[PDB]
RNA sequence: CAUCUAUAAUUUUGAAUAAAAAUUGUGCCGUUGCUAUGGC
């Protein structure tokens, strides 16, 4: 897929599944396509993470314009099943969204990460 | 038959709407039609004699009863209605309808009107009511059922006797208690000092130390029955249980020093040990509760303890079968535990026996012997007994 | 009637049996024998029948089941003391009767028998929950409802025979009678977050470990019923647990990747991590395709009380030693890639070629995920399990510094919840049962319910040995 | 209340479509007839 | 009420490391993360059960 | 709920003094501070001597408790 | 857990019913034969 243009290697994978594990036991973290976009047009996201397998691509491909738009950083990641298992639901998720949160013990790691995405970009 | 399955429930609506030698004529037609019909129409037959008994029943007894048992759930309802409605006349019935009686199925019915009376005065109803027990336990005598049934229904006879007793007040049985000793040691009998002590347990149980003069009048028997056991007679392993748990009770429960009489005491601490000669080793601990219960209740009287000590020292003899110096050593180790202090000055006669037995090579008694005797001495005295052995 | 003499009795019976079987062998033996009954209990793996297995015409059959979703089995197997000589079992009608237990997401926990190694698991008894045991408090430390209220996940059998004790996501551990499935004591795990998710009877003994999802390792003892131990010291939930007779239990903990051996009478622990890297990979194989990053650590087998195999989540499975922190020898992805999606399925457009395009070529490749995994204990050699519809035997070296594929099983279809294995025979004829729970989705999660022919039930494949 | 749960199950299928038929160039019957086979299975379900 | 791995702390002032943060959580003696509710909670239980029976 | 776990460390063999001197570890969760006469029994039983062999002494419940 | 009982097996009597001794692979549907496998 030349669509999922930024997509992850092995070890950014590594790290963003981290963060997205801890923040989710933080519960900074908001799941799913529809609540991603909410949170972006919100304003209040941090960065997206998104699935490259999932079936089809477009019903998540309509992200990196408002992704952009706000300016927000944006990475594809291979396996919405371990996009789920990361998360901590019993189900597949193909879109999540970090939020923005100063008062968290994750910010430098989020920074981090962020920082690296954008790198990519 | 359909014309007088009508017949039936006409007249089952009309009496309930609504005369007698028009009311008992009919009740004789209804018998003679239950004892010629004892099929689906034979069986709505029946259900019709049960309807029309009950609503005459509402608003001969024996008889009706009689095919209420011989004619399932619809049976036990009628029951009920039998019982809330209309006792001593009721006990007669039951009397005479159980030697009718003697059908697994009339006897459930039977045995629940008798639990339902008993749970709905009792100084009349009471030698009906115990010639109807005794005729219980002939039936386990003479039934042809198998073991579990017979003791399901000697377990449920058991309860209501119970139950029946205790509503007795206590001082107007008393001849009636003896009679039953007397029907108990005058079927093999042994079924008859079975089911009497189980019996007799309960009871003691539940009065509570208020059968103190009824073991007086039981003593005698009981004690020649422990002799029996003694010379190896009889070899019930469960009436011996319920004779020593017998005993066991009535010790604990007697709060009137009752066994402080110098005869009764001889005659049960000799048989008692006696019987620890010729036990059996499931029985042991039953036989050492025993023990401790007489010594508990004798705790007072030294000459008791030192013959009671001689007894059980005569038994616990080093030349003596490996279970009675094992059962004796138990019970010394129990005595020693509960009172310990009326027996300090008994001690100094134990103690060469205590050398012999350590010296016994089976080691199952030495390591009883050991831990349990000589740890609850060294207790009992505080410093050890290392000077007392040397 | 002395017991050193009826001790003796029974160890001349027993050396009486000794030379008969050395005799019927025939058609130095007797004493190699007595070193090995001894030589359970030194922690070092002798049990060395790893080439003596027929894989190749080791009879499968697949048992369909009632249920959903088995989540576990246990399998109960008599043996024989060596200091006393009676057997394992408690009753007299039992006579060594080989028992299976499993448990279910449908609530429901069963015991077959599996006596023979010909015919099918009978089901014996079983026991379901439902939603009648809900606490009526719901916001105390009482949770002690006779039943399961939601989604048992792990079950395990007692050495004894009398007990096998249940624990699920209801928070609670209930340890149920073996004979009529009567639960005789429920003890809550009295944390908000404390979801039991794998135990393990220590190996002969009563003691329990249970691995609860609270971050923490709980150990009971299962005679008195009552709760010994809390162990800290994982990051993450403590995912799979695994113990032997001696008094250490490994456990490893899935997103820290970390697996931590807990020696529990000193009260210490020792960490293990993994670290290989895809560019010192790449490199090397330079100097010599694709590299998976390690997610996740899921399942842990000790096979022998200095060696443990840890199968990851991105097809990895590594052999460690306790004196080497990092594994002494890894494998790769042991079950294969998963099939790639299809193209008209992950495109929705009608170009062929920008079909093929969006399907990427390997970049979207993923691993298969070792599921289950099992050591034998104390031999050499150990059964894995993914969903790849086929169980992989392996087996380890002599000098325990690597394993080779021994064969594979192709019977079974679905995820591969739990493998247990079972031995039965003569000490030289000795023919092993695999039991298998498969179901169709993870014990854990959902994730995953497309599993072209997955069928919930018991794969029980039967080898022996000839050599 | 079904009403309102249809609707809304409606609305999420359309907005899934919508997707799909913006970001690609030339679009697929086959899912949007998948697509409407699920919700005619939850109407059914009704 | 707050213990870091097994240690039951009460100093305001503890200067976490890494994986002590990773650790800290609700003690097992509190009304929190475990046994029986404190004593204001089960007076009120007892009050309310005697009041019931009244 | 509650069991009493005694473990024991740093065992050395004294021969000297003719005694084994070790470390106690007691764990006993739900519960507090367990008697000497207790912990002379039980660790009489598990080293098969004596209680009236068997001494310890020395002992600190730690902060928060259940050791 | 043991005992007892129950079902199921032999023995004897009777052509046999009958009598008693006495003893001791699926929740749902699908293909498919004398067990194997589809889908929900």
């Amino acid at each position: 897929n030349p669509k999922a243009f930024p997509l992850a290697d092995a070890a950014l994978t590594q790290q963003i599944l981290d963060v997205v594990q801890q923040a989710a036991n933080l519960r900074q973290l908001k799941k799913g396509a529809n609540e991603a976009t909410k949170t972006l047009n919100r304003g209040i996201s941090e960065f997206i993470i998104m699935a490259a397998d999932c079936e089809p691509i477009e019903i998540l491909l309509h992200l990196p314009l408002l992704c952009e738009d706000k300016n927000v950083p944006y990475v594809f990641v291979p396996s919405r099943v371990a996009l789920g298992r990361a998360c901590g639901v019993s189900r597949p998720v193909i879109a999540a969204s970090i939020t923005t949160n100063d008062a968290s013990a994750i910010k430098t790691q989020i920074y981090a990460v962020k920082d690296k995405i954008e790198t990519l970009l | 038959k359909i014309s007088s399955l009508a017949l039936i429930t006409n007249c089952v609506q009309v009496l309930g709407v609504k005369f007698y030698p028009k009311i008992v004529p009919p009740s004789i037609k209804l018998f003679d039609a239950s004892l010629a019909d004892s099929n689906p129409l034979k069986e709505q037959l029946q259900v019709a004699i049960l309807l029309l008994f009950a609503g005459l029943i509402k608003r001969n007894i024996l008889d009706v009863l009689h095919v209420i048992y011989f004619s399932s759930s619809i049976r036990l309802s009628v029951i009920s209605l039998i019982i809330e409605n209309i006792l001593k006349e009721v006990l007669k019935v039951l009397f005479r309808i159980w030697s009718t009686e003697i059908d697994t199925v009339a006897v459930s019915l039977f045995l629940s009107t008798l639990e339902s009376t008993v749970e709905n005065s009792a100084t009349s109803q009471s030698p009906i009511f115990f010639k109807l027990l005794l005729s219980l336990f002939e039936f386990r005598s003479i039934s042809s059922f198998d073991n579990n049934t017979i003791s399901r229904i000697e377990a449920s006879v058991h309860e209501i006797s119970n139950s029946y007793v205790l509503k007795m007040n206590d001082k107007v049985f008393r001849p009636l208690f003896v009679i039953l000793v007397r029907w108990a040691f005058d079927i093999t009998e042994t079924e008859r000092l079975l089911a009497f002590f189980k019996f007799f347990n309960k009871l003691q149980e539940n009065l509570r130390g208020i059968i103190t003069s009824y073991f007086t009048y039981l003593l005698e028997p009981v004690d020649m029955l422990l002799k029996r056991f003694i010379s190896k007679d009889m070899e019930n392993v469960n009436l011996r249980r319920l004779v020593i748990n017998s005993l066991t009770s009535s010790l604990k429960f007697d709060r009137d020093e009752y066994w402080k009489s110098t005869s009764r005491f001889e005659l049960i601490s000799v048989s008692l040990v006696n019987q620890l000669s010729n036990i059996e080793n499931s029985i042991g601990k039953y036989l050492v509760k025993a023990i401790g219960a007489l010594a508990s209740n004798n705790s007072g009287v030294d000459e008791h303890n030192q013959i009671l000590n001689k007894l059980i020292v005569e038994h616990m003899k080093a030349s003596c079968s490996s279970n009675e110096k094992l059962w004796a050593i138990r019970a010394m180790k129990l005595i020693y535990s509960k009172i310990g202090e009326s027996w300090l000055v008994l001690l100094p006669q134990l103690v060469p026996v205590i050398a012999e037995l350590l010296e016994d090579d089976d080691e199952e008694i030495e390591r009883e012997v050991r831990t349990g005797l000589v740890k609850v001495v060294e207790n009992v005295l505080g410093e050890p007994f290392d000077r007392y052995l040397d | 009637e002395n017991p050193a003499d009826k001790r003796r009795r029974l160890a001349k019976q027993y050396l009486e049996n000794l030379k008969s079987e050395a005799n019927d062998i025939l058609t130095d033996i007797i004493a190699s024998r007595l070193k090995e009954d001894v030589a359970e209990q030194q922690g070092r793996v002798f049990r060395y029948f790893g080439d003596k297995l027929l894989i190749s015409e080791a009879k499968q059959s697949f048992t369909r089941v009632g249920e959903n979703n088995l989540t576990c089995i246990s399998c109960f197997q008599p043996v024989l003391n060596k200091y006393t000589f009676e057997e394992s079992s408690n009753g007299d009608k039992n006579k060594g009767r080989l028992f299976a237990y499993t448990v279910s997401k449908d609530l429901q926990l069963t015991k077959y028998d599996i006596t023979d190694f010909s015919k099918r698991p009978k089901k014996l008894k079983y026991a379901k929950g439902g939603a009648k045991y809900i606490p009526t408090s719901k916001h105390e430390y009482e949770n002690t409802t006779e039943g399961h209220y939601d989604e048992i996940l792990t079950v395990a059998a007692s050495p004894d025979g009398k007990y096998v004790v249940t624990g699920g996501r209801d928070r609670k551990l209930i340890v149920w009678s073996t004979e009529s499935l009567s639960p005789v004591k429920v003890i809550p795990t009295k944390d908000r977050r404390g979801e039991v998710l794998s135990l393990a009877f220590r190996k002969n003994s009563d003691q329990l470990y249970a691995s609860c999802a609270d971050f923490k390792i709980r150990t009971y003892s299962i005679n008195q019923f009552s709760q010994l131990e809390i162990l800290y010291g994982h990051h993450d939930i403590v995912e799979d647990i695994s113990a032997l007779a001696m008094e250490r239990c490994v456990t490893v903990g899935a997103r820290d990747r970390t697996a931590m051996l807990w020696k529990i009478p000193d009260e210490t622990r020792l960490t293990f991590r993994g670290g290989d890297e895809p560019q010192k990979l790449l490199r090397r194989w330079m100097k010599e395709p694709l590299f998976f990053c390690e997610g996740s650590i899921d399942v842990v087998s000790m096979v022998d009380d200095f060696h443990f195999i840890t199968g990851s989540d991105n097809g990895n499975i590594c052999l460690w030693s306790l004196a080497k922190k990092k594994p002494i020898f890894t494998e790769r992805i042991a079950h294969g890639i998963l099939p790639e999606p299809s193209f008209n399925d992950i495109s929705g457009e009608t170009d062929e070629e920008l079909r093929k395009r969006q399907l990427q070529g390997k970049k979207l490749l993923q691993p298969f995920w070792i599921t289950s995994l099992y050591a034998i204990p104390y031999s050499n050699v150990f059964i894995s399990g993914s969903w790849s519809g086929s169980l992989k035997v392996w087996k380890i070296s002599d000098n325990l510094r690597s394993f080779e594929l021994l064969g594979e099983l192709s019977g079974a279809k679905g995820v591969v919840t739990k493998i247990q294995v079972v031995e039965s025979g003569k000490h030289g004829k000795e023919k092993f049962r695999i039991l298998a729970s498969i179901a169709k989705e993870h014990r854990l999660g959902r994730w995953i319910a497309n599993v072209s022919g997955a069928r919930n039930g018991i794969y029980s494949a039967v080898i022996d040995q000839t050599g | 209340k079904n009403k309102g749960r249809i609707s809304r199950y409606l609305a999420n299928k359309c907005s899934m479509a919508s997707r799909i038929d913006n970001y690609s160039e030339e679009p697929s019957n086959v899912f949007g007839s998948v697509l409407k086979k699920q919700v005619e299975q939850r109407l059914e379900f009704y | 009420h707050i213990a870091v791995g097994k240690q039951i702390v009460n100093i305001p002032s503890f200067m976490v490391r890494l994986d002590s943060e990773k650790h800290i959580d609700f003690a097992p003696t509190s009304p929190f993360g475990g046994a029986r509710p404190g004593r204001v909670a089960r007076r009120n239980a007892a009050r309310k059960a005697e009041a019931s029976g009244e | 709920s509650d069991a009493v776990t005694i473990r024991t460390r740093k065992v050395i063999s004294n021969p000297l003094l003719a005694r084994k001197q070790f470390v106690v570890d007691v764990l006993h969760p739900n519960r507090a501070n367990v008697s000497k006469d207790e912990l002379r029994e039980k660790l009489a039983e598990v080293y098969k001597a004596e209680k009236d062999a068997v001494s310890v002494f020395g002992f600190r419940t730690q902060f928060g408790g259940g050791k």
